[PDB]
RNA sequence: UGGAUUCAACGCCGGGAACCUCACCGGGGGCGACGGCAGGAUGAAGGCCAGGCUGAAGGUCUUGCCGGACACGCCGAGAGGA
RNA sequence: CCCCGAAACCCCCGGGCUACACGCGCGCUACAAUGGGCGGGACAAUGGGAUCCGACCCCGAAAGGGGAAGGGAAUCCCCUAAA
């Protein structure tokens, strides 16, 4: 084993379960996970907008997940437990995920991004933006950005600084792309005060 | 119906069909550098949240 | 299903098996006939009568 | 008369196999020492019966990787060459070679004009 | 006395720092030699990938990059020192490898 | 082993099944065969002391000998209707004709006490 | 086998295909989850000894074989679909 | 969404995608002396290595073969490049 061998095998096994978790987390606003290999074992850390969710019927739902992981995936012991997104309206995967639930629910697109955009810019966001693409209103597809506040696109401090976050909303008739753009409040280089 | 089941999950060693993608499962351009197995889709998919940045 | 293999024979108050045995492998094996050799039921393998 | 390599074909029959391949080309040397797969071997007693007993039946395969010895001669082996099996007669002159050789695949090609 | 090499390497050069540092305070709390933290080539795994799915238009290409830091220390092999920098955090993102000379 | 006309006596439907559910908690402590063609191996070794058979198999394979025979050793043959209860009773999903008991479980106290019913109606 | 046909197709689909890859062709063999239907395990759902067919095959089969055990022979309704 | 659905699903053998009267694109080698051959002499960097790199020794005309130090990588090797 060598080393760049082992920080790869840890960054594609770290990536396959977020896929799962994002998979079967959805409703709970799987935000990420984080793990540590203690000497007693290997102990994972979710964090989640509803722990609730993830634990289910008293652990229920830990318990069949912990198993999963220790099967489908190399771990020496795993050790769940669970945390909160201290601002999950600046994260954006988690937005995203919420308005492509709505729309599955059946929301309309407009509603539910203007609702979005405003619970992020009370919740205290330097600027957002959402895109919608795909089959609205009607059977050629079309996309819709809305925005508000100020937002970067290109360099470092985007590549950085913004919270980008992508789903899917799965409809009866096909797939719309939901992505997501959250800018906080955080500073740039032109500021110069 | 006595016979005898032959799905035959024949067992290559090398080959296209011997590496597949751990992700989708595609069966060609498959990346193995340094372990890594990995569709060249998938690698750019999701290269930044193993660690690969992108400055040149 | 082939669906009805009673075999034994009973002689009186104690059954006389149809079957053949291998010499090879343990009892209650059981054994055909092919003209000129015996078939091992548990696993199956070469026999000749000789 | 026939004479493959200084040896006529009755001594080339009551040669063994290590010193044929001796004998032969640095292929087909290689895919003997290496040995022979399953298939090859059941088509080989196939054809052992048949200068023998008489198989009842025509001697079929798809193995076009078999390379012809002096026991092959005298017979007839109908090879695949993907749709058909084909018949090939083992003359003596063959005796180095590949089934395939002589069981073709692609037909010869008589254009159309272009268009 | 025989001497202890670390080996310890990361994507992060600050963590990597953090536990130097923390080598450093800790041999000069005690007094144990230290050997500096002997900065070795860094590698640059590159993989460049065609950034289309298509096979259609012009061919453009990402060139992916992972950087692996690399530091080693070498500190004279004291029980002390030895069980204090087992007791070292390490943190997550880096590993490290204490060999011995003898 | 038995047929729609080869039944000779009364047989509780609280008498057999209840036999068979204290039998169930049996095979786990023991072996015990089923079919004609074990049956027939058990009643002529001698190793069982009594059976339990439905009205099932096709076509009339040991009746021609057995009614001279079954009382050879004693041996009592208890009915059970058919193959819906007889392999609902024996734990199993596919039941089977006859359920030859060997090594009976959960104390003789009960399963011969129930042999002892049998005494009263046959064997 | 296909896709791509000015720039922006044609050493491109990371496409340097012996098998695989493959999606084409010739041949061969497996697959109905859930229910119900024909039934039922009676000794078999399933595997299976020597051979005939077979390119080769317990695939199949006269001839026989048992380790202890349910159902495409029929419907819906499916899994999977490069 | 439509269709296949016991076949348009899965697996195996063999063939094919490698066929060639022709047209086109991109390229390699050349049409020589601003060179060809032979023998001698020199000078790199990037990257990669576990059933993987393999020095070193021996065998062989070559391709290659046997054994094999060290090397999980600023330690060893690929690796004394060609013009
Ligand atoms: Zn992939």
């Amino acid at each position: 084993m060598a080393i760049e061998r082992y920080f790869i095998e840890e960054g594609v096994r770290e990536m396959l379960i977020d896929e799962y978790l994002e998979k079967e987390l959805r409703r709970a606003g799987y935000s990420g996970i984080d793990i540590k290999k203690t000497p007693l074992g290997t102990k994972v850390v979710i964090f989640a907008a509803s722990p609730g969710y993830v634990i289910g019927r008293g652990g229920r739902r830990i318990r069949e997940l912990t198993r999963i992981l220790e099967r489908q995936f190399g771990l020496e012991n795993p050790q769940i437990e669970v945390e909160e997104i201290k601002n999950p309206y600046l994260n954006a995967k988690v937005q995203a995920i919420r308005l492509a639930r709505a729309l599955e629910r059946g929301i309309h697109f407009r509603r539910a991004a203007y609702s979005a955009i405003r619970a992020i810019m009370r919740n205290g966001a330097r600027g957002v933006e959402i895109r919608l693409s795909g089959k609205l209103t009607g059977e050629r597809a079309k996309s819709v950005r809305f925005y508000q506040g100020y937002l970067a696109k290109v360099g470092n401090p985007a590549e950085t600084l913004v919270s980008r976050g992508y789903a899917q909303a799965k409809l009866k008739l096909g797939v719309i792309g939901v992505k997501v753009s959250i800018m906080p409040p955080d500073a740039k280089l032109p500021d110069e005060i | 119906m006595a016979k005898a089941d032959y799905n035959k999950r024949k067992p290559r060693k090398f080959g296209k069909g011997a590496r597949r993608c751990v992700r989708c499962g595609q069966y060609g351009p498959v990346i193995r550098v340094h372990g890594l197995m990995l569709c060249r889709h998938c690698f750019r998919e999701i290269a930044p949240k193993l660690g690969f940045k992108k400055y040149e | 299903m082939g669906q009805k293999w009673k075999l034994y024979e009973v002689k009186g108050g104690k059954v006389r098996r149809k079957n053949k045995f291998c010499p090879r492998c343990g009892p209650g094996v059981f054994m055909a006939e092919h003209k000129d050799r015996w078939s091992c039921g548990r696993c199956g393998y070469t026999e000749w009568k000789r | 008369e026939f004479k493959y390599r200084g040896y006529t074909f009755e001594e080339l029959l009551n040669m063994s196999l290590e010193d044929f391949a001796k004998l032969l080309p640095s292929r087909q040397r290689r895919s003997l020492k290496r040995g022979l797969s399953p298939e090859q071997k059941k088509l080989l007693r196939k054809i052992r019966l048949a200068r023998k007993g008489k198989y009842k039946k025509p001697i079929r395969t798809h193995s076009r990787d078999m390379v012809i010895l002096p026991e092959m001669v005298g017979i007839t082996i109908h090879v695949y060459n993907g749709k058909e099996f084909v018949p090939v007669e083992i003359k003596e002159e063959m005796i180095g070679h590949y089934l395939g050789e002589f069981a073709l695949t692609r037909k010869v090609v008589q254009h159309g004009s272009p268009g | 006395m025989q001497k202890a090499r670390i080996k310890l390497a990361s994507t992060d050069i600050k963590a990597l720092n953090e536990v130097t540092d923390q080598i450093r305070q800790i041999a000069e709390r005690t007094g144990v030699r230290m050997s500096g933290p002997i900065p070795l080539p860094t590698k640059r795994i590159r993989i460049t990938t065609r950034k289309s799915p298509d096979g259609e238009g012009t061919a453009t290409f990402d060139k992916f990059e992972l950087r692996v830091h690399k530091r080693l220390v070498d500190i004279e092999a004291d029980e002390r020192a030895m069980r204090q920098i087992m007791r070292i955090r390490v943190p997550e993102d880096v590993t490290i490898e204490i060999e011995l000379i003898s | 082993m038995a047929k729609p006309s080869y039944v000779k006596f009364e047989v509780p439907a609280e008498l057999a099944e209840k036999a068979l559910e204290a039998v169930e908690l049996a095979r786990d402590t023991g072996r015990i065969r089923k079919g004609t063609n074990e049956t027939t191996k058990a009643v002529e070794r001698g190793q069982a002391k009594l059976v339990v058979i439905a009205e099932d198999v096709d076509p009339e394979e040991i009746v021609a000998h057995l009614p001279p025979l079954c009382e050879e050793k004693e041996i009592p043959y208890i009915y059970v209707p058919s193959k819906k209860e007889l392999g609902a009773a024996a734990g199993i999903e596919v039941p089977a004709a006859s359920v030859a008991i060997l090594e009976p479980g959960k104390g003789r106290e009960l399963v011969e006490d129930i042999a002892a019913k049998v005494r009263e109606l046959m064997k």
